[PDB]
């Protein structure tokens, strides 16, 4: 058996630590792997003796007696957002894979200016959309209680940039408006919503 | 290098005949499986005079018959292409110099009764696979060596990995490689470094020290993993390994006085000839420790020869000091 | 060099026999095939120690495996099942006598033909309020109603693909999460300076690469055969 957190979340530039606890027959090593969304897993670190292993911003620690291992990620960047898979090498040389810890890196916004806007177009489509943008990491936006109204946050930026958090809401319904679209979302002060 | 074979002929118990070491290369003419010792030499036991043909012998040599620390070792024997009639790859495991595992027909096979009965069939299926990856990896290291020494043809590549548990509980472990029977690379797990006595071996040393994650892994296996395997098997072979069987001493004359000791376990033993009543250091033969074939062992000590002197044979097994009086005027 | 795994997408009707390639320039002994599922770690279907010899891994009912050369490792399922929907990974490495890292193949998406549909793509022009406020403009693309999930969305400005300013969802959601036959949706956001947008000479385009049926796939349906196609939407700058 092997256990590691399902999901973690941190802000860009911060430092995170992903724990891994394993029980196997013997111990022939422990591997840390990075697997981006919709991609192949790649090697990160490998540990056998008790101690630490540093490579660049990344560092890996292991305690054989406790069956514990953590992965220390310093100076988090946007490209660091992926799953981090822990797997030890057993006694026989079979390798036991645990479901990784999904890390989501929130961008660092120095001058936040949250607001909801009403978009034009499509004319190639019959649905209308709303844009919530420029909100800090302290802002939470969840799913809508409406079935006919779809909302998607957690958009992953590409690999300078114009990078800022954003969330899109859309629907077919006539009762849909940019005022009631993002209702019941956690909201700070000074954030703009249109009335009509 | 090449090592001329040492030969000895003797019977299982006093009246099966045994032809029984220390030779290299493995080319030699019931017969036991090929075995390996700590000095890279090989040894065989053929049981029913005796003729032995070897590369270090022009004319075949003829001999006639005329009358507690525990360890776990793993050996690999590689043979440069082609086969030369011998299997190219052979891997064999030993605990307390007792044969247990035997790979060459690519199968993971036990050599003991308590090995197979204590292990599920899934265990052998998993390691018979590992061995195939290990066989191929050994062949590639062999080719690489021959290209480094700049010569081709018949050459032997040997690997020995093992650990041992002292009576007091202290442990050690070791990893060594040998080319053509000579020490090639020696691994020190304390400093995580490889030792090379050759200019050619020094090449692989710089490649093998270039990989830290392999070096760190080898330390773990010897120190932690190996010992766990050791203690697992000991509990398995608690019957045969922890027993103690007393020797039966026979004395004979032909001048020369012979002293034989039959069927004793463990192999740890001490025999010396005595004269009034001191140990004689001159004109003495060691005889070494020989396998009986029962799983027991036998050895012998001889002495070539004033009046009224007492010659007697001292044997310490369980210690338990035994003495037999052979001769006097 | 590297490990190469083909194909990367496939759509199958149940009962079809299909094979998956995997090839190493890397000259290793060992070859693995994996099956990754949501919420679960990798599970080994079959492994090959050396050329010609293979062995059953953790979970291999559907799959039969052969080793041609040292370089090639084939996967196969002769009879396809809906339960065989997953993201396969091929993988080749030195033996585990360690620590010997394992190298992974770029992956193969599989699912598992009337429910197969291409995406509907549409773009939505920036808000006038956003431009006069933050001095920035944000375009929004929506790819909706596509099944199965195989999509690659990228933004195109004046014929050249852009990256900076693009925020796209990690994976698509479902339009009817209650229903199991539901199709998927995907959103994307492209942001650019206020001036850059207000210029009508600029052409913005949303591109969704879809992976559907192949050429030889039987299509008796009255509707358009849902093959591999690039569905797009465009938008012109507005002053």
């Amino acid at each position: 058996n092997i256990d590691q957190p399902t999901e973690m979340t941190a802000t860009e530039g911060a430092i995170v630590q992903i724990n891994c606890t394993y029980q196997t027959s013997g111990f022939n090593g422990l591997f840390w792997y990075q697997q981006h969304a919709g991609e192949a897993p790649t090697f990160l670190s490998y540990n056998v003796l008790d101690g630490l292993e540093e490579k660049g911003r990344f560092s890996s620690f292991l305690s054989r007696s406790k069956g514990y291992s953590y992965l220390l990620l310093k100076e988090l960047q946007m490209k660091d957002s992926a799953s981090y898979l822990c797997a030890p090498l057993d006694s026989n040389y079979q390798l036991i894979w645990g479901a990784g810890t999904k890390l989501i890196i929130k961008p660092n916004i120095q001058n936040p200016d949250p607001a909801v806007y009403q978009l034009r177009d499509s004319k190639s489509s019959d649905k209308s959309v709303c844009l919530f943008t420029d909100f800090d990491s302290q802002t939470n936006v969840s799913q809508s209680k409406d079935s006919d109204v779809y909302i998607t946050d957690k958009c992953v930026l590409d690999m300078m940039d114009f990078k800022s958090n954003s969330a899109v809401a859309w629907s077919n319904k006539s009762d849909f408006a940019c005022a009631n679209a993002f209702n019941n979302s956690i909201i700070p002060e000074d954030t703009f919503f249109p009335s009509p | 290098i090449q090592r001329p074979p040492k030969i000895q002929v003797y019977s299982r118990h006093p009246p099966y005949l045994n032809c029984y070491y220390g030779f290299h290369p493995p080319q030699i003419e019931e017969q036991s499986d090929l075995s390996f010792s700590k000095d890279w030499s090989f040894y065989l036991l053929s049981h029913a005079s005796c003729r032995v043909k070897h590369v270090t012998l022009e004319q075949p040599r003829i001999v006639k018959w005329d009358r507690r620390t525990h360890s776990l070792r793993y050996f690999r024997l590689g043979i440069s292409e082609p086969g030369y009639g011998i299997p190219e790859f052979i891997s064999a495991g030993y605990v307390d110099s007792h044969p247990i595992t035997m790979y060459n027909s690519q199968l993971k096979e036990p050599r003991a009764l308590w090995m197979e009965e204590n292990l599920a069939p899934d265990h052998w299926e998993r390691y018979t696979q590992l061995l195939r990856g290990w066989q191929q990896a050994f062949k590639v290291e062999l080719k690489q060596l021959q290209h480094h020494y700049n010569h081709s043809g018949f050459h032997t590549y040997q690997r020995m990995i093992g650990c041992e548990l002292l009576e007091d509980g202290s442990i050690t472990g070791f990893l060594q490689y040998a080319y053509d029977g000579q020490d090639f690379l020696i691994f020190n797990k304390d400093t995580l470094s490889w030792m090379a006595m050759d200019n050619v071996a020094d090449i692989i040393r710089r490649v093998w020290e270039a990989n830290r994650h392999e070096l760190q892994y080898q330390k773990n296996w010897l120190e932690e993993e190996c010992i766990a395997w050791l203690k697992r098997f000991l509990e398995y072979g608690k019957d045969a390994l922890q027993r103690t069987e007393p020797p039966k001493v026979r004395v004979n004359h032909k001048t020369t006085l012979y002293c034989r000791a039959y069927g004793f376990y463990p192999p740890e033993i001490s025999i010396n000839w005595m004269k009034n009543g001191e140990e004689i250091f001159q004109d003495t033969d060691y005889g070494g420790i020989l396998p009986s074939g029962d799983g027991t062992y036998q050895t012998w000590v001889s002495v070539e020869l004033q009046n009224g002197d007492i010659y007697s044979c001292h044997v310490e097994h369980g210690g338990v000091h035994m003495v037999l009086q052979g001769f006097q005027e | 060099a590297g490990v190469t795994q083909t194909p990367k997408f496939r759509v199958l009707k149940t009962g079809q026999s299909m094979t998956l390639l995997c090839a190493q320039d890397m000259n290793h002994e060992y070859m693995y095939w994996y099956r990754q599922d949501p919420g679960m770690g990798l599970r080994l279907i079959h492994y090959s120690v050396g050329e010609g010899t293979t062995a059953k891994g953790e979970v291999p009912d559907g799959y039969n495996v052969s080793r041609l050369k040292k370089q090639n490792f084939l996967l196969g399922l002769e009879s396809a099942a809906p339960s065989q929907t997953s993201v396969y990974f091929c993988a080749s490495s030195y033996p585990p006598d360690g620590g010997n890292t394992i190298y992974f193949g770029e992956g193969s998406w599989l699912t598992v033909l009337k429910n197969v549909f291409p995406p509907e793509v549409a773009v939505f022009e920036p808000s006038e309020a956003e431009i006069s406020h933050t001095q920035k403009a944000t375009l929004v693309c929506l790819a909706t109603g596509f099944y199965p999930d195989h999509v690659e969305l990228s933004w195109w400005v004046n014929g050249k693909e852009v990256h900076s300013g693009v925020c796209t969802d990690p994976q698509p959601l479902k339009e009817q999460p209650a229903l199991n036959d539901s199709r998927y949706a995907l959103s994307s956001r492209l942001r650019v300076s206020a001036t850059f947008w207000q210029n009508p000479r600029n052409h913005f385009r949303c591109q969704v690469q879809f992976y559907g049926l192949s050429e030889n796939d039987e299509w008796t349906q009255d509707r358009a055969k849902p093959v591999t196609q690039i569905v797009s939407a465009e938008a012109w700058g507005r002053a």
